[PDB]
RNA sequence: GCAGAGGCCCCGGGGGCGAAGGCGGCGCGCAGGCCCCGCCGGACCGGCCUCUGGUGCAGAUCUCGGCAGCAGUAGCCGCUACUCCGCGCCCCGGAGGACUGAGGGGGAGACGGGUUCCGCGGCGCCUGCAUCUGGCCGCGGGUGACUCGGGCCUAAGCGGCGG
RNA sequence: GGCGGGCCUGAGGCGGCGGGGGCGACGGGCGGAACUUAAGCAUAUCAGUACGCCCCGGAGGAGAAACCAACCGGGAUUCCCCGCUAGCGGCGAGCGACGCGGGAGGAGCCCGCCCCGAAGGCGCGCUGUGGGGCCGCGAGGGGGCCCGAGGGCCCCGCCCGAGAGGGUGCAAGCCCCGUACGGCGAGUAGCGCUGCUUGAGCGUGCAGCGCGAAGGGAGGCGCGGCCCUUCCAAGGCUAAAUACGCCCCGGGACCGAUAGCGGACCAAGUAGCGCGAGCGAACGGUGAAAAGGACGCCCUGCGGCCGCUCAAAAGACCUGAACCCGGCCGGCCGCCGGCCCGCCGGCCCCGUCUCGAAACACGGACCGAGGAG
RNA sequence: CACGCCCCGCCGGCGGAUGCCUCGGCCCGGGCGGCGACGAAGAGCGCGGCGGAGCGCGAGACGCGGUGCGGACCCGCCCGCCCCGAGAAGCACCGAUCCUCGAACGCAGCGCGCCCCGGCGCCGCCGCCUCGGCGCCUGC
């Protein structure tokens, strides 16, 4: 006994019986290898085409991670105002769209259109050869 | 729902209204759907029912009732515990990882 | 149970059919050298349909 | 592991020793017992990876 | 008369053979099987006892129609399936 | 080494496929290498033992050189003529001494007219593989 | 026997010699209790030859039965394509992919194009 | 000391010129234990370093398997009982003597057993002694219905029922 | 009064087309314990667990905000890492999210309402259809010495994109198979009162009954008044990353026949036992090859004796421990010490509980295996 | 004296320990996800020249047919192929058969039908045909 400080864990349920929640993780390397066979084949189902997409860069939500950038799920309608573009026509280029997002700024409208200018001026767009030397972007775009 | 859908089993529940009510009973009219008519499989909008994941929507409580009860229909705060299934999300929360790398 | 039901009579009939020793060839065909059945049966031995 | 079977205590009174008993009065169920269940089982739960910084 | 004695008024037979399982299980006064499960469409599978399911299921026997249908989808019954749809 | 996956290096995975071996495997298994002469005429290493080849067997026990005089697929042994374990009487059953095909060296093999064809067969395959496969 | 000459032999001749086939092995197992055989090769063999005999026979009524229900659709459950419980229900892909009709339009209006990032 | 793993054993560790184990007998170590020898055995086995462990028994009315002494011991007394001569076996035939005693140790059926029935052979098992005997074993057989019973009808009952 | 014609509710029958039941898993919906823990025990806890029940599918459920937050903000779902806190609780024992952050993965949409109104999927429908994998080739080893047999030693070599392995009569890259190597939105939201649940606390989610809106919901302390920030409930669809048996394939620092599955055995869910629900054993190894026992000599017959085959009887089978027993030969014999060695001296039955055991305290007939931080 | 012990050393019994093995387990990852009224899972009977178990089948029964390999056997006797095609073992892959019960389907389970031999179950959906109603009307 002695100082030994209370022990927080919380006492083993079903360990015996009913529904198994004892989970190893024994897979790990094999889940590796398959993950990487997948992102492979889709890699090849357009070899031009990047696996990923752009993202918009968005302020870390909170005020403790509120001064840094990350990606987020989509441009907003005004920030797709900036490249001229619809929703649709985004889809076409590799720009994923998020209507719900609103800017919250007008700043935040331009570090995303020049964003999204980025994207257009980078991607060449093919409607043989070509597309045979293309090289594809590996990698988040423009992380 | 459910005791339509036991009545009829080759038959698939969609939603249910109201009908009328009396203190000793409620009636409720369900509208239910055939599954294998041309016309339903050569529809484009009702497709979905005759995918077989959707049998027995009711028995299942798949239906808006059931998004009810399970309490699916309320979002947010308070139902975080019960998005996966009321059970999954128990079981996810109470798993021993034992990460092959600790 | 002089008087019997066929259903009854035909299950008892495979057990008297099916209370044979392995063949002798057969024990020497396969080379098993262990002749028993072990599923013969005997009758004040063994109580069937029990 | 040796659980794949049903035995319950036989009881004093009966001469033999008090562990679980098989119907046939055959030991079963016991680390000691022929066909019992190990004392404590071996399991992948223990950690086979050390870790390295 | 507890033991011996009353054993000797057993001339009778609670028990029979049963249609779905064979077994002897059918209690003729009550029309029912208590191991096949029968009238009941449901068969008696119940999992208190795993040892008893372990007994009779699928696999345990011949599997004709499913042993051939599982060969044909290592073979070529997708072939058609590709066809019918 | 193995690099392939699939095939097995378990004892007991490798010693099951010997024992349950079914017949046509079991026949690839049940070959010799043949003589200097026949590898010279039809260049292949090794061919099957069949039910009337000549076999120069170079076993310890019970070696010479003799026909096949029967081939027992089930125990992988082939019993030649001429070669029999002691009798104990003068007069008695022959009963040939079983020996596996590796020891025997097929001076001459039956020809048969499938085993002319199967024959070419090999010398076409072999042929690709003298040229880089 | 030799199935290429079971084909050969016309449909009413075919039974003919089914019918014999049937009388030879009743005549072969009469004089199996009589024996107080060698191996009766002709019981095995011709045991085998009334399947022989029959199953030409059912090749020609299967295949002309399937043949006069072809055209016709709500054919014969036999000779209905086998599938599975499962498959035999399955919508066809273009069952599924059925679109309202209204996204059909917006589908087209943006189709894919192939774009690489440099 | 035990059991596996990653090394090592300076011409690549010891092995059918006999490995592990068995059995006696030495020497060493305070001791756990070790070592050699001879014989039985017949093909695998170690030393040293590092590593993992389901790692050391006299006991648990311990489990499981063998099995002693009691011990040629207790015991083979339900229903009166057999003997003689036929090889004479308790079997069979002949002759005596008796018993079950007509609510029969008699002739047969319902039920339960499910081939136990029969002819022939044989005692390997069993016949709680014996057997040449048989309910045992092999080997062949064996049950035939318009009129007897099921089926049928309803009784107690129990299923079925738009619901 | 009667009798037709439509419309509408309802009957019988036919045709086609579906449903049912099966899976010891995973996934959904339910009905739902108790031993246990609190050193007692009522709430709690086990546990939203077993079990019962009904459902699908290869996944399932979930899912495109009546969302989080309060920021120099995010932005469907699911799964992972992280904080295991905020809270709850005879504030006891215990219990217990989420939002952030870093990742896997990424995909969005439809109906109603609404405008047109058979333009339709037209024997219906204007109570509203319609539009907006297999197949294969596949290298290179000779003598000597010797053994039942080299796959043994001893000299020498050969092939390696192959020295992973298995077989073969002894330890085989080179004897055989292989292996490396190829190719072909209303009875609703709400509110009241009860039950049920949650960590959710004047209430997390649900439900019954009563009562029931219009701009309405949320912002984690209630209740009114005023703002703000954020969303549209009471209708649906949707891939991915996630789970898992039977089943097949590989690897095991795994167990090696009282072990390892109950079950390594030609016949294990078997022989059996129980009316039944159910329970459920034991049993692997001759050798290189069956060469599975020649010749006899015998015998009332069995059965013996020489031997035979065999490296070996290894003979119903490898090794063949202990207990225990029989022949033979020897002694008078427990232990410990001394001495040639049958004499002296010492020596109560161990383990255990216990102040105290040789105890007329208990367990142990023997012996082998299995057996507990 | 025997017996009984200890056996100084010697043979032989009963037993199955030990040592080695070894087509079996157990665990781990993969892959799969493939049942059913076109009768499933299960069960019951029957089927081999000599055939009891198990496996496999289904009165076409220890299989039959076609296709490509394959290439000489067939685990006992026997009979059967042997052959540059003539074709045993083996191997996939399609075509059929499929007896009683079983979700179990004319009704009971072992026996009874009714109809024209096609047959004859039930709950659905959607047509169709024949119909009822002092529902709602409209004529007569």
């Amino acid at each position: 006994g002695r100082n030994v400080a209370f022990s927080n864990m919380r006492r083993y349920k079903c360990t015996n019986k009913g529904p198994n929640l004892i989970k190893n993780w024994f897979n790990q390397p094999a889940r590796k290898i398959r993950r990487r066979q997948t992102r492979l084949q889709k890699a090849k189902a357009i070899f031009p085409c990047p696996l990923q997409k752009l993202r918009p860069s968005v302020t870390r939500c909170s005020q403790k991670f509120n001064l840094t950038q990350r990606i987020g799920r989509g441009f907003t309608l005004r920030e797709l105002q900036g490249v001229g573009l619809s929703a649709g026509k985004a889809r076409q280029i590799g720009i994923a769209v998020d209507p719900r997002r609103k800017n919250k700024s007008e700043e935040s409208v331009a570090r995303n259109v020049a964003r999204l200018k980025e994207y257009l001026s980078k991607v060449t767009i093919f409607s043989p050869e070509e597309i045979q030397q293309a090289i594809q972007h590996q990698g988040v775009v423009m992380p | 729902e459910q005791k339509v859908g036991r009545r009829l089993p080759s038959l698939r529940v969609l939603n249910s209204y109201w009908v009328a009510q009396d203190g000793s009973y409620k009636w409720y009219e369900v509208i239910l759907i055939d599954p294998f008519h041309p016309w339903i499989r050569n529809d484009p909008k009702i497709n979905w029912i005759c995918n077989p994941v959707m049998k027995r929507r009711e028995c299942r409580g798949l239906t808006s009732a059931g998004r009810k009860a399970r309490g699916l229909h309320n979002k947010g705060i308070g139902a975080m515990k019960l998005r996966p299934s009321k059970r999954a999300a128990w079981k996810r929360n109470h798993t021993r990882s034992l990460r092959r790398y600790r | 149970t002089a008087n019997k039901t066929l259903s009854r009579k035909l299950r008892l009939a495979k057990k008297t059919k099916t209370n044979k020793n392995i063949p002798r060839w057969v024990i020497a065909k396969d080379h098993l050298k262990k002749t028993w059945n072990y599923k013969r049966h005997h009758w004040r031995r063994s109580h069937l349909k029990l | 592991a040796g659980v794949q079977c049903t035995a319950h205590s036989w009881g004093p009174g009966r001469a033999v020793a008090r562990l679980p008993r098989k119907h046939g009065g055959i030991g079963a169920y016991a680390n000691f017992a022929r066909g019992g269940h190990m004392a404590h089982p071996t399991t992948v739960i223990r950690r086979w990876c050390r870790k390295v910084n | 008369s507890k033991g011996t004695a009353s054993f000797g008024k057993r001339h009778t037979r609670i028990h029979g053979s049963c249609r779905r399982c064979g077994k002897h299980s059918f209690h003729l006064q009550k029309h029912e099987c208590a191991s096949c499960g029968y009238p009941s469409a449901k068969m008696r599978r119940y999992n208190w006892s795993y040892k008893s399911l372990r007994r009779r299921t699928q696999g345990t026997g011949s599997m004709s129609h499913m042993r051939k249908v599982y060969r044909a989808y290592n073979s070529g019954t997708l072939k058609a399936n590709a066809r019918k749809y | 080494m193995k690099l392939n996956s699939a095939v097995t290096a378990s004892r007991r995975k490798c010693r099951k496929a010997y024992f349950t071996a079914n017949a046509e495997t079991r026949a690839k298994m049940m070959s010799s290498r043949l003589s200097k002469e026949l590898r010279a005429e039809h260049k292949i290493k090794t061919m099957p033992i069949r039910r009337g080849d000549i076999v120069e067997i170079f076993t310890g026990g019970h070696k010479g050189t003799g026909k096949v005089v029967e081939v027992r697929r089930r125990d992988y042994k082939i019993c030649v003529e001429g070669i029999n374990q002691k009798a104990r009487n003068p007069e008695a059953k022959p009963v040939p001494y079983p020996i596996h095909p590796s020891n025997c060296i097929i001076k001459e093999l039956y020809m048969n007219g499938s085993r002319y064809r199967a024959i070419k067969r090999r010398q076409e395959r072999n042929a690709e593989r003298l040229a880089r496969i | 026997l030799k199935a290429k000459d079971l084909v050969g032999l016309s449909q009413e001749d075919l039974q003919r010699k089914l019918a014999d086939l049937k009388r030879e092995l009743l005549s072969l197992r009469t004089m199996k209790a009589t024996a107080g055989p060698e191996r009766i090769a002709r019981f095995r063999v011709c045991k085998k030859d009334v399947a022989r005999v029959l199953t030409v026979i059912n090749q020609k009524a299967r295949d002309e039965a399937r043949a006069a229900f072809e055209g016709a659709e709500h054919i014969p459950k036999t000779f209905r394509p086998r599938l599975t419980h499962a498959m035999r229900c399955q919508l066809t892909e273009k069952q599924k992919r059925l679109l309202p009709s209204k996204l059909m339009k917006r589908k087209l209006q943006f189709p894919k194009l192939k774009y690489a990032v440099k």
